[PDB]
């Protein structure tokens, strides 16, 4: 062994050891808390703190050890806090109510020339706590298996000691820089300052520093601008560009703190003002009720406000910025004046209201940035961008608040715990965006998504969820894994299933959520090419949920998205499924399962709220006829066997083994091809029937509607529909010693296949002739009704086939007979 | 680190435990080379064993 | 040996570069005229477009490219204007054909057939085969005119360099295969002479060609040079020079040391074995450096690279190639395995303390802000606990 | 396993009992002599409760054998330690552990 | 619905707080007008203490505004597959564009002084390389429509307003020196992406508007969305205004360069691209006229779509006029041989029939005036 300080002259070992520290940082980088715990053995906190204190250490090793400390102990918490710092969830607590824009001061309580010290005071925005675990290497190794144990937390280091040490080091560095010594710590001013400033910035972002510590930091930055009622500060000390970048980071943190203070003060004023407004409106309603209000028109005009939606009431009540009479805006002068005074105070705080000394954070930042740019031609693009972003924020702080407000949200005290849990889960999900997905990350993501869905706040505050943007984060994870080896079958199928389920449920929660997920429809359709490997929810399911039963979104649907879906359908109808071929299924030439999935999406696209969307139906029909392979081999004109013949052939295939299955399973022998063909054809007929024009349009004699109906009639003959409806259905029967012989619904003709045909027959062909009604009733409906009635015994009543027959009747057949 | 205390004999030429790093993990005293022979209360030290 | 109409990135690749060669040697650079007989040459392959009695339109070799087979002409229209004669004129001559604007029909002067696209074959649409075979037909189609687009000087030079380098390296590979399995013992090399000097000079020239731009250059100039370098690397690897370099490396690696190579090739050839191997590795590194598409090619054959890391003739070059691949391609990182990580740690163990191996491990850990937890765990477990 | 050698004597009367918290300073080294853990480096005593299986069998039994105020060397075999799996990144698989353990007090 | 009565005072405090924040942002904070662009540009332009630095070097170090423009030029010049959206660049481009204000009968002196003031304001920018930055960003966008290219075009228009000859010469010199096809390729792509009147989108929007809301406004989306028809009319007008301002003042060098770029390996006929877009717009307008011919009166939505389409057409006509005026004989010949005549014929047909139809009714007097 030698003294590590010998590496100042032993350059080769110095380079190797610096790169070794870099390797430690890399192995524990981006949230590998277990590896950080492992490294805590190789480089203990005693070594790390001694390295922080050491002044004779070479510059590269000093920087490496500072960065190693940050990586091992602080990097993950810093990343999580930084990610959550952009959103402002402020609870309505007494601490929140106490917040004000300007500190209560002797010169003026509100709107003085004196801002409060940035980053000092009370902040109520919800940020999840920091979680650490002791670095102990004698504890029992968990008996749990792989991925069962919770993800390891970052190793713990004494934070109070660390913050005190960082402050002392920064003060010593400032003093030495003032002294202008010929031997700077680390061999250079950059090596002396950049590590200490990096540590201080990390601790500030983590929020460990107290109010006194922040005051000391601010005084180091500027003894004059930040003072309480030596001259050289950091911002005026002739620093290199890296140190200037670190100072820019510190100034960015303090500007962000000022913005957070503005947002919190706005939220508190909003609480007080809205309480006053609600009390006033209740009193006004009481006066209106107590008044006889003989004037019917006058009372109606008064009650229009109360009958208007609450958001409209708020807008009308606040619409007095330029003045308004009582009639236009029924708000009292005192209540108006309170808002006017708060607006004046907010403008003053933002600096909108308009000496060589800065005397404020904003003047300080602007003057410092301009002075740096004037003094030197900055050669660092990162430094240039940082200072100019700071300058832009400071010149337009009102725009900064305007852009920040969308992420602001107010919650009641009761919801604080659930919101904190949701923030924990969202932070885990966000952290999982910077790591290649594996089994453990998959398990963590699934657990986080499940916890978020179970969380109550996910229901009550969908606007908060959209502001947090967790839907985009979940989609980012899903699309990362989907693109990863896109041609190859996607790994981690269950995580994609969970993400698709979460997104579908998010769409179901609220209409605005549906719009937000619809905005990303084309991309979901892009990734929908590969599917059915999950056997659960899919990006195509997410796309369908993004538009289901939403007439506005269906109208907004794009023709190019429709063509993309139709092209996927054509491909499925032209080529067999590689997955089935690999499994060993017979090659039938086309892909009924994918065809059915895309047909279901097209059905959801065209049919909304029990009525057909004419535009989408026409577009879909035109695209399908343009690509005839979508209809399947049976309906293909040149050699098509016909719909009835195709259904009969599918029945024969289902009956015959080795033609519907591999015949060399997680669910019902995977897919039975006999059932799959019938399902595809039933879905196609259902989609066409839905695309069928409406009766009112037909009566109006719209040329487009008549043309579309004629096209559909040409595509689907009526005799084929009648015959398919007439096809017999296998029914349960007692056999052997009372043992029940039931058809396998997943592998045989089922009543839903007939229900699709009935829907098409009713919507397109319709029943208008008594002779035809009696014919169809005698041939196809009455036998099924009688079978359902005969299956009403105790033994057969609850059978799946009997229940399917009941659903088929009540949904398709009986309503048709009622109409006719 | 535990306090170091060893008593013994050493040879005039060869026993030069310069301060700082050295053989093993540093802190060289009596018995950390083959020129000294020390007793720490529980072990007999010589050759750094 | 067949010609197609294709519309992918081939419009930017060098495989679609043709050179117009008028039959006249003197004043061959004169302005091209309608009806002038000329030969169209494929730059990268050095083969001339022509007509054969057995396969119709094909690209024939220079030896077989006689005037009757390979003579073509550009014509304004498909009318029977061929009766009109024309005499060559000394000088640049009248400017007739214009880049881009002019639309011209290619006609075989001897047969008189027109260059057109063959009728699409069935099931090609479902295969997705965009390329459509081109063939000479008596009548042709209405949309047969071809637009002429000039290629940049760098592209033309790259195509010619690819042609020459492919010829040279194919000759080198053939020479090596000549004596691959024949032990010399004591006597003549027992094979065809190797183009050692030509290969060395070509490798040096190509390394200079692919030298990355200097850092000291201004940002705009550096960006332009980087664009040119990426384009040239893409051209070469599309034409397959990277695979050719890999084949040469395999043939040379078949021999463990210079004496082992001499046992089969002779002392004079063996004297340049280590130099050629090092130059080949340097050229591979230059080709792949900074090019994600080129680096991702090593995902399929990563073991090919890792297994060679212990070789002592070009250890630094192999490490440099691995470093470039890992820095650029995240797919390689995703496919890394414990055996590869242990091999890199064995490089640390056997070749001493080199910070470049540590850099390689750091690159393995994280790429483009995304961490490979499996790689981090494997590196930690296989390197740290030993101390 | 676990072997105990008394580096310094203790009171010799008070011994840990099940369900009683033990406070210790420990320095952990591999059988080769490489140090991998030490509570003195963190400057915070390690506290663990006997009978809760919070530490490995070697600690359980060895510390149960020690008396209050005693410093001892504990040699723990792989079976009585992390064993075949080991502690990835810290303890190599199948490693014997040597600990210098001082039992400060019982709470 | 009256019995429901949906009072605000009954709503929980937190929901009312959130709605109040939204309304206050929309009506009070957003409506507030703050003018800081000119002050910021002046402060950044000013360079201080230069006498104290005592720099005798011929090339004085760039002032902060110059450094900002150089940084954005560096970002544009950096090679990438796509131009990543940059809020800082968009904000600073907006600030620079607003710096050039372009602000009773004004006298000859007053007009000349206003022109000189605008020239000085545009000099503050194009002396720092703003024209080169604009060209570089337009090249970098690679034909992808978005806020980045919109801000770049707005800044270009701001610096080129009034036919700035110095800016025009700087842009020409930069383009001819670089000899890069990316700029005109991106311009052609942007024109191809520029949209026209869409009757299917109009019908879909009409059906959506016909669909109404029964729940609360604070609960429903309220069917408030960007117009589906002629959504990017502002961007189209900006593009064609930039191209017009290039040739403004009868700059024969642009009037020839836009038609043919000699130095470049490949050329793009921007004149013919403009003619093609005009033909597309004329066909769309003719279709929309045919849609409304049967109806007796055009409703307000139809009038609005007419106004947007005819504003875009007016801008395109002005662009063509500036292309050919001076006169530029090459551009004149190119347009004469282009498909401009078909567009003019279609426009004449639409003009006559719209004239008659809109004259039949008085409510359409403004639309008739614009036509």
């Amino acid at each position: 062994c030698m003294d590590i300080l010998e590496l100042s002259e032993r350059l080769d070992l110095q380079r190797f050891h610096s790169h070794t520290l870099s390797l430690y940082r890399s192995v524990c980088a981006l949230g590998n808390n277990r590896v950080a715990h492992a490294l805590c053995s190789h480089v203990d906190q005693a070594q790390l703190l001694h390295a922080l204190e050491d002044a004779r250490l070479p510059g590269p090793l000093r920087a490496g050890y500072y960065d190693l400390l940050i990586s091992i102990h602080l990097e993950s918490a810093c990343r999580s806090r930084r990610s959550m710092l952009s959103e402002y969830i402020v609870p309505l607590t007494p601490e929140t109510r106490a917040i004000t824009l300007f500190p209560p001061g002797r010169s003026a309580e509100d709107g003085p020339r004196r801002h409060g010290l940035p980053g000092v005071g009370v902040t109520t925005s919800l940020r999840p706590p920091h979680h650490f675990s002791p670095p102990c290497f004698v504890v029992a190794l968990p008996a749990a298996g792989a991925t069962e144990a919770p993800a390891r937390l970052s190793p713990a280091i004494p934070l109070e000691a660390l913050r005190d040490k960082a402050l002392r080091m920064l003060g010593e560095a400032v003093r030495d820089g003032g002294q202008h010594a010929r031997d700077p710590v680390g061999g250079s001013v950059e090596f002396q300052f950049v590590p200490v400033l990096k540590l201080v910035s990390t601790l500030l972002v983590m929020g460990v520093f107290s109010d006194e510590d922040v005051k000391q930091i601010l005084k180091m930055i500027e003894p004059e601008v930040f003072r309480e009622e030596l001259e050289e500060g950091l911002l005026q000390m002739k620093l290199p560009e890296s140190v200037k970048l670190q100072m820019c980071h510190l100034l960015e943190y303090f500007c962000d703190q000022e913005l957070q203070h503005r947002v919190e003060s706005l939220a508190a004023f909003a609480e007080c003002y809205v309480d006053k407004m609600q009390g006033n409106q209740r009193g006004r309603y009481g006066l209106l009720m107590k008044a006889f209000t003989m004037s019917a028109a006058e009372t109606a005009r008064r009650t229009r406000e109360f009958r208007s939606p609450p958001q409209e009431q708020i807008n009308m009540l606040l619409h007095f910025k330029n003045g308004a009479d009582e009639e236009e805006c029924p708000l009292p002068e005192e209540i108006r004046q309170e808002l006017v005074n708060f607006h004046q105070d907010l403008l003053a705080h933002c600096g909108i209201q308009l000496e060589h000394k800065p005397q404020s954070l904003q003047e300080l930042v602007s003057h410092t940035v301009v002075r740096w740019a004037q003094e030197d031609f900055v050669q660092s693009p990162e430094l240039v961008r940082a200072m100019f972003s700071l300058l832009h924020r400071q010149y337009d702080g009102l725009g900064e608040l305007l852009r920040a407000l969308p992420r602001a949200y107010t919650i009641s005290v009761s919801s604080v715990e659930d919101t904190m849990s949701l923030l924990e889960c969202l932070g885990q999900i966000r952290s999982l965006l910077i790591v290649q997905m594996g089994p453990q990350e998959e398990n963590l993501m699934i657990q986080s998504i499940g916890n978020i869905m179970n969380n109550k706040v996910f229901y009550q505050h969908p606007n908060l969820m959209r502001a947090l943007g967790m839907h985009e984060t979940v989609m980012e994870v899903m699309v990362n894994v989907l693109g990863g080896g896109e041609s190859k079958e996607i790994r981690f199928p269950k995580m994609v299933t969970s993400c698709c389920r979460f997104l579908c449920y998010f769409c179901r929660i609220s209409r605005q959520n549906q719009r937000s997920m619809f905005d990303h429809l084309s991309y979901l359709l892009e990734n929908s090419g590969i599917g059915l490997g999950m056997q659960g929810s899919t990006p195509l399911d997410v796309a369908a949920a993004s538009v289901i039963d939403n007439n506005e979104l269906a109208l907004a649907l794009q023709e190019q998205d429709l063509e993309k879906v139709v092209s996927y359908l054509a491909g499925c109808g032209l080529q067999s499924c590689p997955m089935l071929l690999a499994k060993g299924y017979p090659d039938i030439g086309w892909n009924p399962c994918g065809g059915e999935r895309y047909l279901d999406f097209l059905r959801f696209a065209v049919f909304v709220n029990g009525e057909s969307v004419e535009e989408n139906a026409n577009v879909v029909v035109r695209l399908l006829i343009r690509k005839p392979e979508c209809f399947g081999p049976a309906l293909r004109g040149e050699g098509g066997s016909g719909l009835l013949a195709a259904i009969e052939e599918a029945i024969r295939i289902s009956e015959d083994p080795a033609r519907d299955g591999p015949g060399v399973p997680p669910e019902e022998n995977r897919v039975h091809l006999g059932h799959a063909i019938m399902s595809f054809y039933a879905a196609l007929i259902d989609l066409l029937g839905r695309c069928a024009p409406e009766t009112h349009l037909i009566q109006a004699g719209k040329g487009e509607a008549l043309r579309i109906r004629a096209i559909l009639r040409s595509l689907v003959p009526l005799d084929d529909l009648v015959g398919i409806i007439s096809l017999p259905l296998q029914i349960p029967t007692l056999g052997k010693d009372g043992a029940l012989v039931q058809p396998k619904m997943s592998a045989s003709f089922v009543p839903d296949h007939k229900a699709s045909m009935v829907l098409f027959l009713d919507r397109v062909y319709g029943i208008e002739n008594q002779d035809f009604l009696l014919h169809v009733l005698d041939v196809g409906f009455l036998p099924d009704m009688r079978a359902a009635a005969s299956l009403d015994t105790a033994t057969f009543s609850t059978t799946e086939m009997a229940l399917a027959l009941n659903r088929y009747l009540c949904l398709a057949v009986l309503p048709l007979i009622t109409k006719c | 680190q535990a306090t170091h205390l060893r008593v013994g004999w050493a040879l005039s030429e060869g026993y030069s435990p310069y301060p700082g790093g050295g053989e093993g993990w540093g802190g060289n005293g009596v018995g950390d080379d083959l020129y000294s022979y020390g007793f720490d209360g529980l072990h007999l030290w010589t050759g750094h064993v | 040996r067949l010609v197609y109409y294709e519309g992918g990135p081939v419009c930017t690749h060098a495989r679609s570069l043709w050179r117009l060669e008028p039959l006249r040697i003197s004043w061959s650079g004169s302005h091209l005229r309608w009806g002038q007989p000329l030969r169209i040459r494929h730059v990268t392959t050095g083969r001339y477009l022509g007509l054969t009695e057995d396969q119709g339109l094909v690209v024939v070799d220079a030896s077989k490219a006689h005037t009757k087979a390979t003579s073509f002409c550009f014509r304004i229209s498909k009318e029977k204007l061929d009766v009109a004669p024309k005499r060559d004129v000394e000088g640049m001559g009248p400017p007739e054909i214009k880049y881009g604007e002019s639309l011209c029909f290619v006609q075989h002067v001897a047969s008189g057939l027109w260059l057109t696209y063959a009728a699409p074959d069935p099931k090609a649409l479902r295969l997705g085969v965009l390329k459509k075979k081109a063939m000479l037909h008596q009548e042709g189609h209405m949309d047969d005119a071809l637009s002429l687009t000039r290629c940049q000087q760098e592209e033309s030079q790259a195509a010619r360099m690819i042609y020459s380098t492919a010829g040279l390296y194919n000759q080198f590979i053939k020479g090596l295969d000549s004596f691959s399995g024949k032990p010399r013992g004591s006597g003549p090399p027992a094979g065809s002479a190797l183009p050692i000097e030509g290969v060395i000079l070509s490798l040096q020239d190509l390394i200079g060609y692919f030298e990355p731009p200097s850092e000291e250059l201004q940002h705009e100039e550096k960006q332009t040079k980087l664009r040119s370098l990426r384009n040239r690397q893409s051209l070469f690897q599309e034409e397959g020079m990277l695979s050719l370099v890999l084949n040469c490396i395999d043939r040379l690696n078949v021999y463990t040391t210079a004496a082992h190579f001499a046992e089969f090739a002779g002392e004079e050839a063996a004297e340049s074995w280590k130099e050629i191997v090092n130059l080949l590795y340097e050229l591979l590194a230059s080709l792949i450096r900074g090019n994600r598409t080129n680096c991702a090619l090593f995902s399929t054959n990563l073991d090919w690279l890792v297994s060679k890391l212990d070789r002592l003739e070009a250890s630094s070059g192999i490490l440099e190639v691995l470093y470039c691949v890992l820095i650029e391609s995240p797919e390689v990182l995703n496919i890394i395995q414990e055996n590869h990580i242990k091999s890199i740690i064995s490089l640390l163990d056997k070749h001493g303390r080199n910070h470049k191996v540590l850099d390689v491990l750091c690159s393995l850990c994280v790429c483009n802000g995304v961490a490979v937890r499996s790689n981090q765990d494997l590196i930690t477990e296989n390197l740290l606990p030993g101390r | 396993g676990v072997q105990v050698e008394t580096i310094s004597p203790g009171d010799g009367r008070t011994f840990p009992k099940r369900g009683q918290t033990c406070v210790v300073h420990y320095t952990g080294m591999l059988e080769d002599g490489k140090k991998f853990d030490s509570s003195r480096d963190r400057n915070k005593p390690f506290k663990f409760t006997l009978g809760k299986q919070e530490v490995i069998r070697g600690w359980e039994e060895g510390v149960a054998q020690m008396s209050v105020g005693q410093r001892a060397k504990l040699i723990i075999s792989s079976d009585y330690a992390y064993g075949a799996t080991g502690h990835p990144g810290i303890i190599p698989p199948h490693a014997t552990l040597v600990f210098d353990v001082e039992l400060l007090k019982l709470e | 619905a009256c019995f429901r009565m949906t009072p605000l005072y009954n709503l929980p405090t937190h929901r009312a707080c959130n709605m109040f924040l939204e309304s206050y942002k929309a009506s009070w904070i957003l409506t507030e007008d703050h003018s800081f662009e000119d002050r910021m540009i002046d402060d950044l332009s000013k360079a201080g203490e230069q006498e104290e630095e005592e720099e005798e070097v011929e090339e004085k170090k760039p002032d902060p505004l110059h450094q900002l423009v150089l940084h954005f030029s560096r970002t544009a010049l950096t090679e990438k597959s796509k131009l990543d959206e940059d809020y800082l660049y968009m904000a600073y481009a907006d600030i620079m564009a607003k710096s050039c204000h372009l602000e009773v009968e004004v006298s000859f002196e007053e007009k000349e002084m206003e022109k000189q003031r605008l020239l000085y304001q545009q000099s503050r920018l194009h002396n720092r390389g703003a024209a080169e930055m604009v060209l570089q960003m337009i090249s970098a966008c690679k034909g992808e429509t978005g806020a980045m290219v919109s801000s770049t075009l707005k800044l270009g228009i701001s610096i080129l307003n009034g036919g700035n000859a110095e800016v025009q010469q700087k842009m020409l010199d930069y383009l001819k020196d670089k000899k890069e096809v990316g700029f005109f390729q991106s311009i052609q792509a942007l024109m191809q992406t520029c949209s026209v009147l869409d009757l299917n989108a109009f019908e879909r929007q009409n059906k959506a508007e016909g669909l109404g809301m029964v729940n609360e406004d604070g609960t429903v989306i309220n069917r408030q969305n960007g117009e589906k028809v002629m959504a990017d009319d502002e961007f189209t007008q900006d593009l064609f205004r930039f191209l017009q301002l290039l040739c403004e003042g009868h700059n024969n060098d642009f009037q020839n360069y836009l038609r043919t770029q000699t130095g470049n390996t490949t050329t793009i006929n921007i004149i013919i691209c403009t003619v093609d877009y005009l033909l597309r717009l004329q066909e769309s307008i003719s279709d929309f006229y045919w849609y409304y011919s049967g109806k007796d009166v055009i409703e307000e939505q139809g009038k609005r779509n007419f106004s947007k389409a005819m504003s875009v057409a007016k801008q395109v006509f002005n662009s063509l006029t500036e292309y050919i005026q001076g006169p530029c004989t090459g551009n004149q010949q190119s347009l004469a041989h282009s498909r401009l005549w078909d567009a003019v014929v279609g426009f004449l047909h639409v003009f006559a029939h719209m004239m008659m139809k809109l004259a039949q009714d008085s409510s359409q007097i403004e639309l008739l005036k614009e036509l």
